[PDB]
C-alpha cells in the first residue's frame, strides 16, 4: 500500500491523483490482456465496454496518461543540439506588432479628436482608454451631469457618426 | 598547498561554513521552462526532475525523523538526500550519473556551464543574430573592389523595416500593415524603392 | 442565414426561437446568450467568455447570474427528453 | 545592481544560508509542477505563482485582478503580486533541508 | 550481355572475366532469408554446410528453450517459428502509413513432469516487420535501410608493446567475449605475469591456476620451459586452492564474507556458465581456430573452458619466449604470432539479420524473466502457455530498434545509385562499435586486407571519413559474418576456371596474382616474374610457377558507384573519391540521357537497384499505356505491371516511371519493361552529355566556377521536378475540436478562390508564398480583448470571430502547382493517432530550371557552381557554327590530377562523331590488340570503358585521328583533340586551338533555392532570448567567437556591441530599435543582454554570492 501510494503521488512529473492513476493502470493492463487474447489491439469502443464508461472518457484518460519529454535531449541524428534549441517563445514580444499597436493608438486618438469633445470623452470613459476601467452609464452620468438615457442616445449618435466611411476605411486596414 | 587555501579563508570575510549547506536555492521557473509542443506532448527542462528528486528525499526524511525511526533507516535517507543534492549540481561527478529514459544522463546545473556547448561559449561569447542571411557564392568578375552583388529577394528580407518606412514615405502604402502585405507579396512597387 | 442546431431554430431578424415549429418568447439577456451559444455549437465557452460577450465587460457582480440563465434556458428549450445544453464543470457550457 | 551597463565591479563569493534566504522570495515544499487537468501551476510547487510571480501578465491565481491598474498589490486570496510575468524569469526561491 | 533487352555497348575491355557480377542485393536478401528460414536459404545451407542448418529465429528459440522453475517439475519450451501472409501490399503500407509486416507464431510446449502434462499452443508472438523484394523495410510509410556495421569479432587477441622504460618487449592478451566479463593476461615490466580480471589489477597467473584445481606440481610438470612465470610461481606467496579461491573472492567481490562454496561457485559462474558469459558461435569458432583446439568437431558449448584458458596462457608465454609454433595437448599444431585488430580476418560484419536477431534476443530475455515470474506466482495445473506468454517486451524491443537507431536510416533516394549505395554499405558506428568521438587514425586508415572486401575510394568526405565504406562489387558475407571475395586458382602455372571464395584469413596463407596479367590463352603468363600480394600485405615479384591464386577480374577492389567512373585509373585517389561521393547526389532530370562514354556497370546497377520494372515472365505485350503494362505470358496467364508516376521520394525528388516497350513486341524474363527516374533504356543515367570547351573565359569561370549556354535553360536539358508535401492535422482539444473548413475568419476572397467547399486547395491550382493550402480553424474562444478591438468591431461592425485561424500556409520561399491530396479521418475507419480526427497532406511540385548558384559536377570530382548563364549568341562556337554548351576553367585540372576527365572528353567527342579505322593495309599497330566491332562506329555511338581494363591512350589517339566528318567535309577536331573556336562577343577567331568534346555533367542536389536564407526579425528561444537557427525556423546567423575576435582585431567596438546586444538578447533594445528604425530616428543606446542575467541567476543558484558593484 505504501509503495503504490508513493508511486501514484511521486512517479510522474505532473502529479496525477491516485483515483486517476488506478484507472490508467487498469485500462493499460486490461488493454494489453485484450491485445494478447484477441491477436490485435483493442479499439477505444471495445476498451470502453470493459471500462463500463464512455469512449470519450477512455480517450481523455489515454491523452491524460502521456508524460513529458526532456527539453535537453539531443534531437539530431548526431549529438549537435538540444530540443530546446527548436522551441519558440510564444510569450515573447513579436516586436513588429508593438509598433503597429502604438501607431494604431495614435490613429485612434486622431479619429476620436475628429468627433466632438463630449462624445469623444463619453466613448473614452465608456471603453477604458484614458484609464483601464470602461465605466458604466451611471458613472459617466455622474461625471457629466447628464441622464443615463441621454448618455445612451449620445453613444448611439457617436457610433453612427463614427461608422462614417473615412473612419471605417482608415481603421479597417489596421487588422 | 594547504596554506594556499587556509590563508585565503583567513584573509577575507568569507566563512568556511559555506562549504556545507542548510538550504539550497531554486532557479526561476522561466530559466527551466515547461511548455506544450505541437501535438499535445509536453516538454520539461530536465532540471525539474532533479529538483523533484531533492524535494521528495527531503520531505521523506523530515517525515521519518518526525515519526521516529531506526538510525540506519534515517542514515540511508540522509545519504539519499546528499546524493540527490550532488546529482542536482553535478550529475555524474561521483559514481554513475542519474539517468533518464533512453539510458541518457540528466544534465545538471554545472552541466550548462562547462563545455563548448555550454552557456559560456555556445551562448554568451557567441550569439545567434538578426538582420543576417547566407547563400552560395558566385564570382562577379565585373564588380569593383568595394562592391558585392546581393540577391534582391534576400536584400528585401534583410532591409525590411528600412524599405517599409521608405515606401510608406513614398505613399505607395498608407500604413505599415499595407506595407508589410506588399512586402510579403513582393509587389512591383517595392523593387524600385529597394535600390 | 438562419441559425440552427437540430431541434433549435433561431432567427436573428425576426427575433424568436422555434423547437421544431414551437416558438417561445425569451428575455433579451437570455436571447443573446442563446444566440452566441448557437453560433458556437460544439465548442466550450468559458465563464469569462460568456460574461465579456453577453454581458458588458464592466459587470462587477458575481458569476452565478449565468448559472441562473443557463437554468432558465434548460427549463425552457432543453425541456425535451434529450439534454443539449450540457455543462463541463469548472470550464463552461456547450450546446450539443 | 540596476542593469544600466554601469558596472564598476563584479564580485563572487561563497553563499551563506542567510544570503540564500535573502534571495529567496519564498519556500518551495511540494514536488508538483503543473496541474494535469487545468494546466495551471500548483500552490507551493516548483512553479508557484505566489513564490515566483504570476504566469499571465496582470493576473492573480484565479484572475481576481485582470487590469494593469493594480500595481504591486498582492491578492489577499492567493498571495500573488500583480506584475509582469517576466519577473518569473528573475524571481527565485529556496528549499529548507532537514 | 546476358541481359535480354540490353542496348549494344561496345567495350574496350581486352580480357574476358570468368564469372559475372553477383546479385547486388545479396548482402541484405541472403541475411534476411537466413533470419527467417525460407526454403531458399534451406537449400543454400543444404548445399553448403548441411551439418547444422538452423535459422536465426530457430536458433534463438532453441537457445531460450527450455525455461525451468526452481522445482524442475514443470517447464516451458518454444518450437516451430512460423510466419503468415503479410498484412497488406507494400504500396498500400506506404500509402496509409502502415508497417509492412507479417504475423509470427510459435508452437509453445508446456510440460509437467510431476504427473505428466503436455500443453501445445500456437502462441502469437507478434507482428514481425518484413523486408521488401528490394531490400528495404517500410515503417510508418517510410523506406528505411539497416546498414551493416563493422565490429571486432569476439575472441582472443594478442598484442605486443614497448615499455619505453628499458625497451623491454611486453606481450598482452585480451579475451573479449560478446556479453561477458573481460579476461586479461600480460607480462609486466618485470618478469611478473599479470591476470588483471574484470578490471582488478592484481593476481599473477599462479592464483588463477591454483583456483582452477591445479597444483604447483602440475603447473611445473605441464609448463616447464616458462622460466619467467616459473619465477612468478616461486613468488606466488599463496599456496592452496582454497586460499587462491578466497583471494580471488575477496578481490573481485569486496564487502562480502568469503565461504568455502561461494568462491568455487562464483569462479565457475563467472566464465564457465553460459548464462552469464558466452562468446557467440563466431567467438567460439575464432578461439578454436586461433588455438587449434577442435578442427573436426561441431560448434557447441559456446562458453569458455578451462583448457581453453590454459591454452591461452601457454600461447602467451610461448610467444613472449620468441617461439613461432605451438601444439596444445590434444590439439593441432598452430603458428604463434600476434594478432592485428584491424585485419579483416578479425573485424566481422554485423548484418541486418544479426542485428534483428540480437534485438529479438533482448526482447525474449525480458520474455523469459516475465514468464518465470508469472509461472512461479500463478497456481499449478491451471496454467496455460497463453496465460504465461506476454509479447509486449518483444514487440516493444523490435519497434525500439526499427525506429530511432542510428543503424536504421532513411533510404535516401535522390536516384537508384543513392539507394543501391545506401544498401550494400558498411558503417562503423552505433551501439557495440567505436564512435566519431572515439575514432583512431589507424581505424580510419586503409588496411591491405581491404582489397576486394571494402572499397578504399568510396567513402564519406566529412568528419566521418574512413568510418563508412561500401562493399566491393564482388564481395560476399561468410556464414559467420566475415567478408570473403572470389578468386581463381593457378595450378602448374596455368589458371583454372575454378573459382573459390577466400576470406582474409586464408589469403595470407596464399600468394594471389594480378587480374590484368598477360595470359597466354592457355593458362601461362608471358613473364616468369609477376607482381602479386604476399602474406603481410606486401607487393612483390614472384616466379610464375609459385603463385597459387589470381584475381577474378579488374574492379574487384572497387565499389559499385566508383566502378561507374570512366578512366578511373587516370584519376587521383581523392578526386576519384569526390567523384564517387557526388555520383549519389545527382538529382533526376526529366530526360536522363544515357552517357556517351561509360562502363558496363550501369546496366547491372539499374537492374539491381529495383527502380526499373522487369518482365518476370517471358511473353508478348498485350497493351501499353502511361500507367500500366499488360503482358500475355506463354502459359495462358497474363500479368499487369502498374507503373508509379510522380511519386515523391524521401528527399523531395520525382520518381516518374515510363514505358519503353511497344504494343506487340515480345519480352524475355529479366528484360527491362519500363525505365525509372535516372535510367535510359534500362541503364543508369545521372546526367547529360554537354559539349564542353576547357578554356578560361572572361573570369566568369574563375576558381572552379562553370559557365553554360542559355539553350540548357531553354531546351530543359538541365531541369528537375521537385515535389514537396505539407501536413496539418485537426485534433481534439480541451475547448472542443478544430475543423478544416473554407470558412476562415477575417480573410479576403481571392485567396479563397483556390479553396473548394471542403477547405483544401483544388488539385492543379497553382500556389505561391503566403497562400493558404488548408483552411483549418481552431476553437480559442476569446482572450483579453484590447480596447482597440472593441472600438473596431463597434466602428465597422466586426463580429464575434470566436475562432482562431491556425491554417496551413505554404512555407516562405517556394511556389508551384498542386499534384494531389490525401485526406484521413476517423469517420472513414482510417486509423489515426489518438486525439487527431482529421489528417491532411498536400503535395506541391516545382519544375525547377537550372540557374546560377546550382552545383554541377562531372564524374571525376570536378565540381563547381554556375557563375553565369550566357546567351547562346555570346558563346564560343566551332567553325560549323555549333555553340559550346558548357565552359570549365583550365587551371583546375593539372593542380588536382584528374586528367581522366580530359580523357573522357576526348573519347566522348570520338563517340559523338563516330569513326572508321582504315584497314586498307591491315590494321594499324595501335589497333592490333583493339577488339573487332570497334574499328568502325556510327555517329552518336555509346562506348563502355571498364575501370581498369580501359581504353589505352594510344587507342584513343588513333581513334581521334579518324573521326569522320559531321555534315559536310570538315574535321573540326584535329589530331590532338583540339579545335578552333570563334569568340561570340568580338567575332575574331581565338588565337590558339582549345580542346572541345562531350562530357557527362550532372546536377547535384545543392540547388541555391534550398540554400538561400535571410532574416530581419523572427522567433526567439525561451531560456535565453537568442534568435532561433535553421531554415525550419526563421533562422538567424551565428556570430561566433572567431567572428568576435575578428571584430576586436579591427578595433571596431560599436558594431560588436550592436551585434551582441540589440540584435540577440536586449529585449527592450530590440523593440526600441525596431520602433526607432521604422519611425526614422537614430538607434538608441543598447542595454544589458538577457543571457548575462540568465548566467547571473544561474551562478546564484549554485550557492555563489555573485553581485555587481556600482562604485
Ligand atoms: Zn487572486
Amino acid at each position: 500500500q505504501a509503495i503504490t501510494r508513493a508511486m501514484a503521488d511521486q512517479a510522474r512529473t505532473i502529479r496525477i491523483p491516485v483515483h486517476m492513476v488506478e484507472v490508467i493502470n487498469k485500462l493499460g493492463r486490461i488493454q494489453r490482456e485484450l491485445l494478447q487474447d484477441l491477436g490485435r489491439e483493442p479499439t477505444p469502443e471495445e476498451l470502453a465496454k470493459e471500462m463500463d464508461i464512455t469512449p470519450e472518457k477512455v480517450l481523455e484518460i489515454q491523452q491524460y496518461a502521456r508524460e513529458p519529454i526532456s527539453l535537453d535531449q539531443t534531437i539530431g541524428d548526431e549529438g549537435d543540439s538540444q530540443l530546446g534549441d527548436f522551441i519558440e517563445d510564444s510569450e515573447a514580444v513579436v516586436a513588429v506588432d508593438a509598433v503597429s499597436f502604438t501607431l494604431l493608438q495614435d490613429q485612434l486618438q486622431s479619429v476620436l479628436d475628429t468627433l466632438s469633445e463630449r462624445e469623444a470623452g463619453v466613448v473614452r470613459l465608456r471603453f477604458g482608454l484614458t484609464d483601464g476601467q470602461p465605466r458604466t452609464l451611471d458613472e459617466i452620468g455622474q461625471v457629466y451631469g447628464v441622464t443615463r438615457e441621454r448618455i445612451r442616445q449620445i453613444e448611439s449618435k457617436t457610433m453612427s457618426k463614427l461608422r462614417h466611411p473615412s473612419r471605417s476605411q482608415v481603421l479597417r486596414d489596421y487588422l | 598547498k594547504r596554506l594556499k587555501v587556509v590563508a585565503a579563508f583567513q584573509q577575507s570575510g568569507n566563512s568556511p561554513m559555506g562549504m556545507v549547506l542548510d538550504a539550497v536555492p531554486v532557479i526561476p521557473p522561466e530559466l527551466r521552462p515547461m511548455v506544450q509542443l505541437d501535438g499535445g506532448r509536453f516538454a520539461t527542462s530536465d532540471l525539474n526532475d532533479l529538483y523533484r528528486r531533492v524535494i521528495n528525499r527531503n520531505n521523506r526524511l523530515k517525515r521519518l525523523i518526525d515519526l521516529g525511526a531506526p538510525e540506519i533507516i534515517v542514515n540511508n535517507e540522509k545519504r539519499m538526500l546528499q546524493e540527490s543534492v550532488d546529482a542536482l549540481f553535478d550529475n555524474g561527478r561521483r559514481g554513475r550519473p542519474v539517468t533518464g529514459p533512453g539510458n541518457r544522463p540528466l544534465k545538471s546545473l554545472s552541466d550548462l556551464l562547462k563545455g563548448k556547448q555550454g552557456r559560456f561559449r555556445q551562448n554568451l561569447l557567441g550569439k545567434r543574430v538578426d538582420y543576417s542571411g547566407r547563400s552560395v557564392i558566385v564570382v562577379g568578375p565585373q564588380l569593383k573592389l568595394h562592391q558585392c552583388g546581393l540577391p534582391k529577394l534576400m536584400a528585401l528580407e534583410l532591409f525590411k523595416p528600412f524599405v517599409m518606412k521608405r515606401l510608406v514615405d513614398l505613399n505607395h502604402a498608407q500604413n505599415i500593415k499595407s506595407a508589410k502585405r506588399m512586402v510579403e507579396r513582393q509587389r512591383p512597387q517595392v523593387w524600385d524603392v529597394l535600390e | 442565414v438562419r441559425l440552427t442546431f437540430a431541434d433549435i431554430e433561431l432567427d436573428e431578424e425576426t427575433h424568436e426561437v422555434w423547437k421544431a415549429g414551437q416558438p417561445v418568447s425569451l428575455s433579451p439577456t437570455e436571447f443573446t446568450l442563446l444566440r452566441y451559444f448557437v453560433i458556437n455549437a460544439g465548442t466550450v465557452l468559458s465563464k469569462p467568455k460568456i460574461l465579456d460577450h453577453v454581458w458588458r465587460y464592466d459587470f462587477g457582480g458575481d458569476v452565478n447570474v449565468v448559472e441562473s440563465y443557463v437554468s432558465y434556458l434548460r427549463r425552457k428549450i432543453d425541456t425535451g427528453e434529450k439534454r443539449l445544453l450540457h455543462t463541463l464543470r469548472g470550464v463552461g457550457y456547450v450546446l450539443r | 545592481m540596476l542593469d544600466v551597463n554601469f558596472f564598476d565591479e563584479l564580485r563572487i563569493g561563497l553563499a551563506t544560508a542567510e544570503d540564500i534566504r535573502q534571495w529567496s522570495y519564498g519556500e518551495v515544499k511540494k514536488p508538483e509542477t503543473i496541474n494535469y487537468r487545468t494546466l495551471k501551476p500548483e500552490k507551493d510547487g516548483l512553479f508557484c505563482e505566489k513564490i515566483f510571480g504570476p504566469t499571465r501578465d496582470w493576473e492573480c491565481y484565479c484572475g481576481k485582478y485582470k487590469r494593469v491598474r493594480f500595481k504591486g498589490i498582492i491578492c489577499e486570496r492567493c498571495g500573488v503580486e500583480v506584475t509582469r510575468a517576466k519577473v518569473r524569469r528573475e524571481r527565485m526561491g529556496h528549499i529548507e533541508l532537514a | 550481355n546476358s541481359v535480354p533487352g540490353a542496348p549494344n555497348r561496345v567495350s574496350f575491355a581486352k580480357l574476358r572475366e570468368p564469372l559475372e557480377v553477383p546479385g547486388l542485393l545479396d548482402v541484405q536478401t541472403d541475411s534476411f532469408e537466413w533470419l527467417i528460414g525460407s526454403p531458399r536459404w534451406r537449400e543454400s545451407a543444404a548445399e553448403r554446410g548441411d551439418v547444422n542448418p538452423v535459422g536465426g529465429l530457430e536458433e534463438v528459440l532453441y537457445e531460450l528453450s527450455p525455461i525451468e522453475d526452481f522445482s524442475g517439475s514443470m517447464s516451458l519450451s518454444f518450437s516451430d517459428p512460423r510466419f503468415d501472409d503479410v498484412k497488406a501490399p507494400v504500396d498500400e503500407c506506404k500509402d496509409k502509413d502502415m508497417t509492412y509486416a507479417a504475423p509470427l507464431f510459435v508452437t509453445a510446449e508446456f510440460i509437467n513432469n510431476n504427473t505428466g502434462e503436455i500443453k501445445s499452443q500456437t502462441v502469437f508472438m507478434g507482428d514481425f516487420p518484413m523486408m521488401t523484394e528490394k531490400g528495404t523495410f517500410i515503417i510508418n510509410g517510410t523506406e528505411r535501410v539497416v546498414v551493416s556495421q563493422l565490429v571486432r569479432s569476439p575472441g582472443v587477441y594478442f598484442d605486443e608493446t614497448i615499455d619505453k622504460s628499458t625497451d623491454k618487449t611486453l606481450h598482452s592478451v585480451k579475451v573479449i567475449p560478446s556479453r561477458g566479463a573481460w579476461l586479461e593476461f600480460d607480462v609486466d615490466k618485470r618478469d611478473t605475469v599479470g591476470v588483471r580480471i574484470d578490471r582488478k589489477r592484481r593476481q599473477p597467473v599462479t592464483v588463477l591456476l591454483k583456483a582452477l584445481g591445479w597444483t604447483s606440481e602440475q603447473i611445473v610438470e605441464r609448463f616447464g620451459f616458462s622460466e619467467i612465470m616459473r619465477s612468478t610461481l616461486e613468488k606466488d606467496n599463496t599456496v592452496g586452492t582454497d586460499e587462491a579461491l578466497l583471494d580471488i573472492y575477496r578481490k573481485l567481490r569486496p564487502g562480502e564474507p568469503p565461504t568455502k562454496e561461494s568462491a568455487q561457485t562464483l569462479l565457475e559462474n563467472l566464465f564457465f556458465k553460459e548464462k552469464r558469459y558466452d562468446l557467440a558461435r563466431v567467438g567460439r569458432y575464432k578461439v578454436n581456430k586461433k588455438l587449434g583446439l577442435h578442427v573436426g568437431e561441431p560448434i557447441t558449448s559456446s562458453t569458455l573452458t578451462e583448457e581453453d584458458v590454459v591454452a591461452t596462457i601457454e600461447y602467451l608465454v610461448r610467444l613472449h619466449e620468441g617461439q613461432t609454433t605451438m601444439t596444445v595437448p590434444g590439439g593441432v599444431e598452430v603458428p604463434v604470432e600476434t594478432d592485428d585488430i584491424d585485419h579483416f580476418g578479425n573485424r566481422r560484419l554485423r548484418t541486418v539479420g544479426e542485428l534483428i536477431q540480437n534485438q529479438i534476443r533482448v526482447g525474449m530475455s525480458r520474455m523469459e524473466r516475465v514468464v518465470r515470474e508469472r509461472m512461479t506466482t500463478q497456481d499449478v495445473e491451471a496454467i496455460t502457455p497463453q496465460t504465461l506468454i506476454n509479447i509486449r517486451p518483444v514487440v516493444a524491443a523490435i519497434k525500439e530498434f526499427f525506429g530511432t537507431s542510428q543503424l536504421s536510416q532513411f533510404m535516401d533516394q535522390n536516384n537508384p545509385l543513392s539507394g543501391l549505395t545506401h544498401k550494400r554499405r558498411l558503417s562503423a558506428l552505433g551501439p557495440g562499435g567505436l564512435s566519431r568521438e572515439r575514432a583512431g587514425l589507424e581505424v580510419r586508415d586503409v588496411h591491405p586486407s581491404h582489397y576486394g572486401r571494402m572499397c578504399p575510394i568510396e567513402t564519406p568526405e566529412g568528419p566521418n571519413i574512413g568510418l563508412i565504406g561500401s562493399l566491393s562489387v564482388y564481395a560476399r558475407v561468410n556464414p559467420f559474418g566475415f567478408i570473403e571475395t572470389p578468386y581463381r586458382k593457378v595450378v602448374d602455372g596455368v589458371v583454372s576456371d575454378e573459382i573459390v571464395y577466400l576470406t582474409a584469413d586464408e589469403e595470407d596463407r596464399h600468394v594471389v596474382a594480378q587480374a590484368n596479367s598477360p595470359i597466354d590463352a592457355d593458362g601461362r603468363f608471358v613473364e616468369p616474374r609477376v607482381l602479386v600480394r604476399r602474406k603481410a600485405g606486401e607487393v612483390e615479384y614472384v616466379p610464375s610457377s609459385e603463385v597459387d591464386y589470381m584475381d577474378v577480374s579488374p574492379r574487384q577492389m572497387v565499389s559499385v558507384a566508383t566502378a561507374m567512373i570512366p578512366f578511373l585509373e587516370h584519376d587521383d585517389a581523392n578526386r576519384a573519391l569526390m567523384g564517387a561521393n557526388m555520383q549519389r547526389q545527382a538529382v533526376p532530370l526529366v530526360r536522363s540521357e544515357a552517357p556517351l562514354v561509360g562502363t558496363g556497370m550501369e546496366l547491372r546497377a539499374a537492374i539491381d537497384a529495383g527502380d526499373v520494372v522487369v518482365a518476370e515472365e517471358s511473353g508478348v505485350i498485350e497493351e501499353v499505356s502511361a500507367d500500366y503494362i499488360t503482358v500475355m505470358h506463354d502459359n495462358g496467364t497474363r500479368r499487369t505491371y502498374r507503373m508509379r508516376k510522380f511519386a515523391r521520394s524521401n528527399h523531395g525528388t520525382c520518381a516518374n516511371q515510363c514505358p519503353i516497350v511497344d504494343a506487340g513486341d515480345r519480352v524475355e524474363a529479366g528484360q527491362v519493361i519500363a525505365d525509372g527516374p535516372c535510367t535510359d533504356d534500362g541503364e543508369m543515367a545521372l546526367g547529360k552529355n554537354l559539349l564542353v570547351a576547357i578554356m578560361p573565359w572572361e573570369g566568369h569561370n574563375y576558381e572552379d566556377a562553370i559557365i553554360l549556354s542559355n539553350r540548357l535553360v531553354e531546351e530543359d536539358v538541365l531541369t528537375s521536378i521537385h515535389i514537396e508535401e505539407h501536413e496539418i492535422d485537426a485534433r481534439d482539444t480541451k475547448l472542443g475540436a478544430e475543423e478544416i473548413t473554407r470558412d476562415i475568419p477575417n480573410i479576403s476572397d481571392e485567396v479563397l478562390a483556390d479553396l473548394d467547399e471542403r477547405g483544401i486547395v483544388r488539385i492543379g491550382a497553382e500556389v505561391r508564398d503566403g497562400d493558404i493550402l488548408v483552411g483549418k480553424v481552431t476553437p480559442k474562444g476569446e482572450t483579453e480583448l484590447t480596447p482597440e478591438e472593441r472600438l473596431l468591431r463597434a466602428i465597422f461592425g466586426e463580429k464575434a470571430r470566436e475562432v482562431r485561424d491556425t491554417s496551413l500556409k505554404v512555407p516562405h520561399g517556394e511556389s508551384g502547382k498542386v499534384i494531389g491530396i490525401r485526406v484521413f479521418s476517423r469517420e472513414d475507419e482510417d486509423e489515426l493517432p489518438a486525439g487527431v480526427n482529421e489528417l491532411v497532406r498536400v503535395y506541391v511540385a516545382q519544375k525547377r530550371k537550372i540557374s546560377d548558384g546550382d552545383k554541377l559536377a562531372g564524374r571525376h570530382g570536378n565540381k563547381g557552381v554556375i557563375g553565369k548563364i550566357l546567351p547562346v549568341e555570346d558563346m564560343p562556337f566551332l567553325a560549323d557554327g555549333t555553340p559550346v554548351d558548357i565552359i570549365l576553367n583550365t587551371h583546375g585540372v593539372p593542380r588536382r590530377m584528374n586528367i581522366g576527365q580530359i580523357l573522357e572528353t576526348h573519347l566522348g567527342w570520338c563517340a559523338h562523331s563516330g569513326w572508321k579505322v582504315d584497314a586498307a593495309k591491315g590494321v594499324p599497330d595501335w589497333a592490333a590488340r583493339l577488339p573487332d566491332e570497334l574499328l568502325e562506329a556510327q555517329p552518336n555511338a555509346i562506348v563502355s570503358t571498364p575501370v581498369f581494363d580501359g581504353a589505352q591512350e594510344a587507342e584513343l589517339q588513333g581513334l581521334l585521328s579518324c573521326t569522320l566528318p559531321n555534315r559536310d567535309g570538315d574535321v573540326l577536331v584535329d589530331a590532338d583533340g583540339k579545335a578552333m573556336l570563334f569568340d561570340g562577343r568580338s567575332g575574331e577567331p581565338f588565337p590558339y586551338p582549345v580542346t572541345v568534346g562531350y562530357m557527362y555533367i550532372m546536377k547535384l542536389h545543392h540547388l541555391v533555392d534550398d540554400k538561400i536564407h535571410a532574416r530581419s526579425t523572427g522567433p526567439y528561444s525561451m531560456i535565453t532570448q537568442q534568435p532561433l537557427g535553421g531554415k525550419a525556423q526563421f533562422g538567424g546567423q551565428r556570430f561566433g567567437e572567431m567572428e568576435c575576435w575578428a571584430m576586436q582585431a579591427y578595433g571596431a567596438a560599436y558594431t560588436l556591441q550592436e551585434l551582441l546586444t540589440i540584435k540577440s538578447d536586449d529585449t527592450v533594445g530590440r523593440v526600441k530599435v525596431y520602433e526607432a528604425i521604422v519611425k526614422g530616428e537614430n538607434i538608441p543606446e543598447p542595454g544589458i543582454p538577457e543571457s548575462f542575467k540568465v548566467l547571473l541567476k544561474e551562478l546564484q543558484s549554485l550557492c555563489l554570492n555573485v553581485e555587481v558593484l556600482s562604485s
